[PDB]
């Protein structure tokens, strides 16, 4: 869950 | 029994994903687009029986499946993720198809685009005649 998100990260 | 053969193909797999002038009713921020293809004057389709891709369950039909090229999806959305992708292989025996998790990243707005390629080499030991012929034509 929660598995969207924006941006690159990482 | 003298002679052994080791084949292998190049698939590209990548994504663009841009931020929308105005979002969508639902509020749908980001336009994208994820591929699966191969190199320039290639013909993968002779060995590709399908691709798979695996969208966010938040998607309406996730499952989305391509039989012909081009092997992609156009869609919207507000948020990016894992998308596993399968492509499915023309093929009798083992493998039967190969699985890539494909890092879907969008970008803030106020940043650049995204234009995503990732490379993926493929090896098959000794295929059979017939998807020995099918992966060379490629």
């Amino acid at each position: 869950k929660g598995g969207k998100g924006l941006g690159k990260g990482g | 029994m003298a002679s052994s053969c080791a084949v292998q193909v190049k698939l590209e797999l990548g994504h663009r994903a841009q931020v929308r002038k105005k979002p969508t009713v639902e509020g749908f921020t980001h336009d994208w687009m994820v591929f699966v293809r191969g190199p320039e004057h290639s013909n993968i389709q002779h060995f590709v029986e399908k691709v798979v891709f695996h969208l966010h369950e938040s998607f309406p039909r996730p499952k989305r499946v391509c039989k012909d090229p081009p092997y992609k999806v156009e869609e919207s959305g507000y948020a990016g993720f894992i998308l596993p992708i399968e492509v499915y292989f023309k093929n009798k025996e083992e493998p039967r198809k190969v699985r890539f998790d494909y890092d879907l990243f969008l970008h803030l707005e106020g940043h650049p685009p995204v234009n995503h390629l990732r490379c993926e080499k493929l090896t098959f030991n000794n295929p059979t005649e017939d998807f020995r012929r099918k992966l060379l034509k490629a």
